[PDB]
């Protein structure tokens, strides 16, 4: 029961910066470097 | 009757090694695709 | 290894080397293995049969022994069409 | 490859799976950087 | 002909074709039959049976 307020703290916090981070990278992290012409990812050994 | 084990799994093998040399057969395993090319040519073997 | 001399010829658009006979290994199978080696060292003896057969007809095309190993010895001697990663290119030739 | 002494040559990696599109590396008997062949590198194995 | 023996209709999706992995290219005979080499003809089955 004693950890119901942080609990609703918590929650609060990842409200706004769920928010917050909506409001900035928004349809942000949608481009990366195919190669010439092809549907094929391009990377190296163990990048992801 | 020459019989493949595919993959990499946990289910029993030897149900199939018993069926291929209970027939005057052979019995082999192809876990990746480095393996198919040596594997699926060496039946050629047993039939001379 | 062996630095042959390769002429040019004729019946083969290629050059060609008649003193001795080429091996093709396969990319993917280990050349100095003790299989390998084996190979290597008894079928050197076919050299001189090979040499046999041409000189008895002087007209014949590639003679070649595609062993149980991976391994092909044919004769004349010639580069490999397809070299192993001097280029891009890669080759898919097992005998078997 | 099983053993240092059968991990020699050059052997195909197939990018995505395609079994058409290959590439060659060497074969290296690699060690895990983290081991347990003595009691340091154990000490230190189990600190991470 | 040196050309080796086409089947079906030849497809290809060029977007999922790296540019540096070196495909193979055919490894299969050259087995044209003979009716598929000259007209058929009810006379010329006769002569090749
Ligand atoms: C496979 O490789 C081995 C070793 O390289 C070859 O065996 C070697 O054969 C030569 C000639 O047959 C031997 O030379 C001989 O030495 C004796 C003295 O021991 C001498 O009396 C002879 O007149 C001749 O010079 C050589 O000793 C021998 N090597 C060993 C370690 O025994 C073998 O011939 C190769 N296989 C084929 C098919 O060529």
């Amino acid at each position: 029961l004693p950890l119901f307020h942080i609990a609703l703290l918590v929650l609060f916090m990842v409200i706004i910066y769920a928010i917050i981070g909506l409001e900035l990278f928004k349809g942000k992290m949608h481009k990366t470097c195919y190669y010439i012409g092809t549907d094929i990812v391009a990377t190296v050994e163990n990048e992801k | 009757v020459f019989t493949f084990s595919v993959g990499q799994h946990n289910y029993d093998r030897g149900p199939i090694q018993w069926m291929a040399c209970e027939n005057k057969g052979y019995y082999y395993e192809i876990p990746s695709i480095g393996a198919i090319r040596i594997n699926t040519q060496e039946y050629l073997d047993v039939l001379g | 290894r062996i630095k042959p001399v390769f002429i040019d010829d004729a019946n083969f658009r290629r050059q060609v080397s008649y003193q001795h006979a080429a091996v093709h290994i396969p990319t993917d199978i280990y050349e100095g293995s003790t299989i390998v080696l084996n190979e290597l060292n008894w079928t050197s003896a076919l050299d001189d049969v090979f040499k046999k057969n041409r000189e008895e007809d002087p007209s014949l095309l590639w003679q070649v022994f595609g062993s149980a190993t991976g391994l092909a010895r044919y004769y004349p001697a010639s580069p490999w069409v397809d070299n192993s990663r001097t280029p891009n290119k890669i080759d898919l030739y097992d005998v078997r | 490859k099983m053993t240092e002494e059968e991990c020699r040559g050059y052997y195909y990696v197939y990018k995505d799976g395609d079994p058409t599109q290959m590439e060659l590396r060497p074969r290296q008997w690699i060690h895990n950087d983290f081991h347990f062949d003595n009691v340091l590198s154990a000490m230190m194995s189990l600190f991470t | 002909q040196p050309k080796p023996i086409g089947v079906g209709i030849p497809t290809i999706n060029l977007r999922k074709r790296r540019p540096n992995v070196q495909n193979p290219k055919s490894q299969e005979p050259v087995t044209l039959d003979f009716l598929d080499a000259e007209l058929e003809n009810d006379i010329k089955v006769e002569i090749r049976n």
